């Protein structure tokens, strides 16, 4: 795929209508309190599908003056292992890091 | 009450004037549409029934009762307009009047 997507998943709705799909928002008052999702809330709605897999990587900032000084990177990779022995993980998932990071 | 008992009778017959709704508002409600155009219709309709009828034969000698128009001279005729005009029946018409041996 040489396309770069057009909408973010937790982005893909019509703004301008309220779901039909109730949940529980509210305890409070010895009461079980039903909201309706919408009224431009867009973390309370419900969707389909949901995000890629991944894990957390360590993050090195790309000025060098705001990085830990670290004398060779190891003992702070993403390792997986086999038969005993410890290899790096790489590259990891298409995860992206943090905008100035790496 | 008298009358043709039928296993399957002629069908009903239903109409509808089809609703018209009034102008919607600009923004978008999930709610039912409350106010319509006023409005009725009218028109001719016809019925065709085709009857079979059992012929009469009697040897009878003398003559028989029948349904006759009522003799007598009268501010207004027998089923009849009147002045205001009304439409007015003087009877119920029974079915029987020709004998028949038991
Ligand atoms: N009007 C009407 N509609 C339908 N069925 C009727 C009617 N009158 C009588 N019957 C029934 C009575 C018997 O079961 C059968 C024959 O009439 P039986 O009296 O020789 O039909």
């Amino acid at each position: 795929s040489m396309f770069m997507h057009n909408q973010a998943l937790d982005r893909l709705m019509n703004p301008l209508v309220d779901q039909y799909l109730w949940y529980l928002d509210a305890t409070s008052g010895n009461n079980l309190t039903f909201r309706k999702a919408g009224a431009k809330n867009f973390p309370e709605y419900f969707r389909n599908w949901i995000p890629g897999p991944g894990c957390r990587n360590q993050q090195w900032n790309k000025v060098g003056t705001k990085n830990n000084p670290q004398t060779g990177t190891w003992a702070s990779a993403n390792k997986w292992r086999l038969q005993g022995r410890l290899n790096k993980y790489a590259p990891g998932q298409p995860n992206a890091p943090a905008e100035g990071f790496l | 009450m008298g009358g043709f008992g039928l296993k399957n009778p002629p069908p009903q017959i239903l109409i509808k004037n089809t609703p018209v709704p009034a102008d919607p508002p600009t923004q978008f409600s999930s709610q039912k549409i409350n106010s319509f155009i006023t409005q009725y219709s009218t028109g001719q309709m016809t019925v065709e029934i085709e009857w079979e009828l059992r012929k009469e034969n009697s040897k009878r000698w003398n003559p028989e009762i029948q349904y006759t128009a009522n003799f007598n001279n009268s501010a207004n005729a027998q089923f009849s307009v009147n002045n205001n005009g009304l439409y007015i029946e003087d009877r119920t018409i029974g079915t029987r009047y020709l004998t028949h041996t038991l």
